[PDB]
RNA sequence: AAGCUCGUAUCAGUUUUAUGAGGUAAAGCGAAAACUUUAAAUAUGUAAGAAGUCCUUGUUUGAACGUGGACAUUUGAAUGAAGAGCUUUUAGUGGGCCAUUUUUGGUAAGCAGAACUGGCGAUGCGGGAUGAACCGAACGUAGAGUUAAGGUGCCGGAAUACACGCUCAUCAGACACCACAAAAGGUGUUAGUUCAUCUAGACAGCCGGACGGUGGCCAUGGAAGUCGGAAUCCGCUAAGGAGUGUGUAACAACUCACCGGCCGAAUGAACUA
RNA sequence: GCAGUCAAGCGUUCAUAGCGACAUUGCUUUUUGAUUCUUCGAUGUCGGCUCUUCCUAUCAUACCGAAGCAGAAUUCGGUAAGCGUUGGAUUGUUCACCCACUAAUAGGGAGUGAGCUGGGUUUAGACCGUCGUGAGACAGGUUAGUUUUACCCUACUGAU
């Protein structure tokens, strides 16, 4: 576009790109891993916590996960039987579909997969998932909660917020002068109903966490079986 | 009328102790031979320190295109000394020849950064041997396979200066 | 750059027909029928296979591009409306003197009238478009819910609403009262 | 974007 | 400046932390025609003699002028025109600093100017430098210096001029 | 002008040959392109033969004075021409405006002081709608014909010709515009130069992460990243900043720099015209 | 205005050969609204009575945005000339300011130097003070002093 277009944002964050250099890091760590590591796993998480992903990398000091982009792990892996940097290694990649998430690690398979049975740890409803539970808001005046714990414990929510309910939310908030209040206790979502982003986000801000997570497995290499396998487990 | 490619030659008026001086060639575009030579002074008083009154032209030839029915797509080095200083430029023609390439190069550098004849140069001209060598898309979207583009605006001429039919734009 | 030529997807519903012969549009489906007038714009639609519509524009420039995405924005908004339709909302609200909003079938144009806003006496109408039926929000105090089959007549129908009650010789940040928009969501809701 | 940028090296 | 963060004078203690060929600078300057310089001032019911000339310039009158008798008093030097000082500046340490004038030395173009003291951006004229600090070896300390104006007194109430160190 | 002592082979607002003449240098190999050799354009004087040239020798030998003898016409370079200058003595005029160069001095900006080349004055005619200067142009009376500047939509005689590119201006443009406002500003358009990313996923688009010492060290009814000061690391990551902004008394929360989730392929920045 | 500093750019080494936009430092009469009871040679006339017309660089009226605009009142900015923009004192002078009303008493061109008018282009009288032996003017001031349309033509307002 020679003229008329769009200006660029110029934010003077100290951070900046990493690079293709980072890639190319990544690349080589993943190698490094498969050559010495005996073991691979091919995890599946959409999404998790932060921590949640610390702890669950601080699970065992003999194991490590190197995470990536998922085109970056596949020609680590090997996006064809020519390019495996072993063989039938080729395999393994073509399982992933989603975020991984790759486990090298010395430990017996089965105890991984154990591991992996027993971790759940509590999670936002991340949308396109069933309700995990049906709660409406209480008629009288809002809290910080939402209702979802006595009103005695519970604080009023604050003014600040209240634009955000009645654009973002569409909940139809109305903000009395000492709190905020609604006229109708408005329905949060039914129960077992796909929900919409909107419900997720007023969730999340009324800290509701009934959702449950679970890092789930579709295979693990074998480098002394020389051949991938497709246990799997959620 | 039109522009013509000529080729110039020289030796620089030999002289004693240096025998069979040193033969340069430049191809040249111009209306006529004359203008050519005088383009291969100007190019030669630049390259050289030579001069007109120094030299003399050993051949003149006009360089017809082998085939001129064939189309051809046709980058050109160009260079324009306004309004500041010299510098590079390139643009990609598709011409049924070499030599009407150059007239619309002229005349599109004449349009679209009013340069004179006199400014404009030609450092190099070639065709384009192979497909996807070409880079601007003003001449990418004439390759695409069979290609049909419609002409709405058919506004036909009347040498009559009255028209009773109340004329179509048909098409 | 003069592109050769340039053209953008119609996807057309089953239930949808648009007849076009003339650069006139027609439309029709379940919720009624809409039509406009595209002959200043100069494109010229092609159907295909009745599920789709290419409208095209050979030869023409950056702002014939932006033409041509632009009516089919617009006919996108039509068959949006004449399939699921649009249905705003606008709530109003005062500080000390209840607002009065009610329609009225003055001259037979079903005006829209306002009063005691801000305790003015002066009684604003605001005709309602053709198309566009107001209708007020059920369970919902304070609020009117302007619907109908273009997104143009309602959307300026809610415009002469905000516009009507403008505070004057007053500032803004302590006097919060006026009619603003909620919502503009299609009448399906949830289809 | 000159195609030929490699023949006038040589 | 965030492109350069984001990569990233011997004084005394006491005053750390503070902060503030002979040639002559302007060798050459317009000549003043003699037309200008002198307004014909005309007096009396019939102007035709008129008997009068006055400087339209800036002069350094002196401090005991004591106006002439008028009727005696060719030329003229209007009292708004003249000035007791001059914004000398001292191009050492960069210091510019307000003096009065003492007397106008050497006026080129006609010096009987400089008799009239006229300036007219070159003339060189007397300073009190005491305010300067200027001390000459062997203990006489310096309350006196040349100075050169710069800026034309015509064009600004102003007498700027240049030290000459 | 009286004319007359000439039809005398003599002259020119010209070019060239030779010698200067100021020296930007770009070549050099010679002594060590480094220094002297060289050499280009920006405008300059001198000489270019017919009674012209050469040879011989008497003088205080260098030199010039003189006598005597020889060489005939491509006989002295290119182009043009019948014009030698004085003697007699006569009408009018002696600063008067303007265009480029060239050198001396100049400054808010104009410019001032000298030479030469040109128009007017004394000048018509065609065009710039007219004009002291602009372009064309050798003024007897007419016919035919061919042209310049300048034009070819009408006034206005001549194509609302051809072929290729840019222009929507809420008074563009046909303007002296290679000149003071003139330096840039316009998310108004078109064509180019340079620097970067990319199917181990280019820009934009929608969702999540954006972690823990930590509520870092100094002010204290209170600053937890975001009311006040000096640093701004480690730990793990794909990444995550003692924090780019919104907002609370603080918190919280929202959001962004960068990553990850989904479609997909060309995308972003600085300059030139 | 004068002296100085960084450089977005320019320019044969290269900004440090030279320049240089936007910024910036030191002075021009006191940091405690203290002072500022300074007002300093216009050599040349400008200023006023009736009255028409034009411009915006808009005081007010009309419509809007912003400003700690809660109100009132007020400031700036955008459009806007359609209509308004006053009655007087001061001549030991008036290139001026005051009070009072009004929404406001904003700035300019043709001005009207044969429409009339004071200051003035003021010749002939005189006096005071200066110069010059004198004649006279002059660094000044005061006083009193005849430039008198059209029926010609055209423009405009009426009328055959």
């Amino acid at each position: 576009m020679p003229r008329s277009k769009r200006s660029k944002l110029v934010t003077l964050a100290q951070t900046d790109k990493k690079g293709r250099e980072n890639k190319e890091r990544i690349f080589d760590e993943v190698r490094e891993a498969l050559d010495t590591y005996r073991y691979v796993w091919v995890l599946h998480l959409d999404d998790v916590r932060t921590p949640v992903l610390q702890e669950i990398r601080t699970s065992w000091a003999g194991s490590k996960l190197i995470m990536g982009k998922r085109k970056v792990l596949q020609k680590a892996l090997g996006e064809k039987r020519e390019e495996e940097y072993k063989e039938n290694l080729y395999q393994l990649s073509k399982l992933c579909s989603g975020v991984t998430g790759l486990l090298f690690t010395d430990e017996d398979v089965n105890t991984v997969k154990e591991y992996f049975k027993s971790y759940v740890r509590s999670d936002y409803s991340r949308p396109n998932t069933k309700a995990p539970l049906t709660f409406t808001i209480p008629e009288g005046i809002v809290y910080s909660r939402g209702g979802q714990i006595p009103a005695e414990e519970d604080v009023p929510m604050i003014h600040s917020l209240e634009p955000t309910m009645r654009n973002k939310f569409e909940i139809p908030t109305k903000i009395k002068a000492g709190k905020i209040t609604i006229d109708s206790p408005y329905l949060v979502c039914t129960e077992g109903e796909k929900l919409d982003v909107r419900q997720a986000l007023i969730l999340k801000q009324f800290g509701i966490a009934a959702s449950e997570f679970k890092v789930k497995v579709s295979a693990y290499y074998d480098n002394d079986s020389s051949t991938v396998e497709s246990t799997n487990i959620n | 009328a039109h522009f013509k490619e000529y080729q110039v030659i020289g030796r620089r008026l030999p002289t004693e102790s240096v025998p069979e001086p040193k033969l340069f060639r430049m191809r040249i575009f111009a209306s006529n031979e004359v203008i050519a030579k005088s383009r291969y002074w100007y190019f030669l008083q630049k390259l050289h320190k030579v001069k007109k009154a120094s030299g003399e032209i050993v051949s003149i030839n006009q360089i017809n295109e082998a085939h001129p029915t064939k189309v051809k797509n046709f980058g050109v080095w160009v260079r324009y000394d306004s309004r500041s200083g010299t510098h590079n430029m390139y643009k990609e023609i598709r011409d049924v020849s070499r030599v009407a390439a150059v007239e619309t190069l002229y005349q599109d550098m004449a349009a679209r950064h009013r340069a004179r004849f006199r400014s404009i140069h030609i450092l190099k001209v070639a065709e384009i041997e192979k497909t996807a060598d070409v880079k601007r898309q003003y001449v990418k979207q004439f390759l695409t396979k069979d290609l049909k583009f419609p002409l709405p605006h058919r506004v036909q001429k009347s040498t009559k200066t009255f028209s009773y039919k109340r004329p179509s734009t048909f098409y | 750059m003069k592109y050769i030529q340039t053209e953008q997807q119609i996807e057309v519903p089953e239930g949808v027909t648009v007849s076009i012969k003339s650069r006139i549009v027609k439309v029709v489906g379940p919720r009624g029928t809409l039509t406009k007038n595209l002959k200043h714009i100069d494109v010229t639609f092609t159907k295909v296979n009745n599920q789709l519509i290419k409208v095209a524009v050979h030869n023409g420039g950056r702002k014939h591009v932006a033409a041509l995405r632009t009516v089919k924005s617009l006919v996108d908004n039509m068959i949006t409306g004449v399939t699921k339709g649009y249905k705003y909302k606008m709530r109003y609200v005062y500080a000390h003197f209840p607002i009065n909003v009610n329609i009225v079938e003055k001259d037979g144009a079903k005006f829209i009238e306002v009063r005691n806003f801000l305790g003015d006496k002066k009684i604003r109408n605001v005709p309602v478009r053709d198309g566009v039926t107001i209708e007020f929000s059920t369970n919902v105090k304070d609020e009117i819910v302007l619907s109908g089959n273009s997104v143009e007549d309602v959307s300026q129908n809610a415009a002469d609403l905000q516009q009507i009650c403008r505070v004057r010789n007053k500032d803004i940040r302590k006097f919060l009262d006026g009619i603003y928009v909620s919502h503009k969501g299609f009448i399906t809701e949830d289809l | 974007n000159f195609p030929y940028k490699a023949k006038i090296l040589e | 400046a965030h492109e350069q963060s984001k990569v990233k004078d011997a004084l005394p203690t006491y005053l750390l932390d503070r902060e503030q060929k002979f040639s002559v600078p302007l060798p050459k300057v317009r000549g003043i025609s003699e037309e200008e310089m002198f307004k014909v001032i005309k007096t009396g019911k019939s102007r035709s003699k008129s008997w009068k000339r006055m400087i339209t310039k800036h002069t350094f009158v002196g401090e005991g002028f004591t106006r002439r008798p008028v009727k005696m008093e060719r030329i003229i030097r209007p009292s708004a025109l003249r000035q007791k000082k001059a914004n000398v500046t001292h191009p050492e340490l960069g210091v510019t600093v307000f003096l009065p004038i003492l007397a106008v030395k050497k006026n080129p173009q006609s010096p009987m100017y400089t008799q009239l003291g006229v300036l007219t951006k070159g003339t060189i004229i007397e300073v009190n430098v005491s305010e300067l600090g200027m001390v000459t070896a062997g203990g006489k300390v310096v309350w006196g210096k040349y100075a050169q104006v710069t800026n034309e007194p015509d064009r600004d109430g102003c007498v700027n001029a240049v030290l000459l160190v």
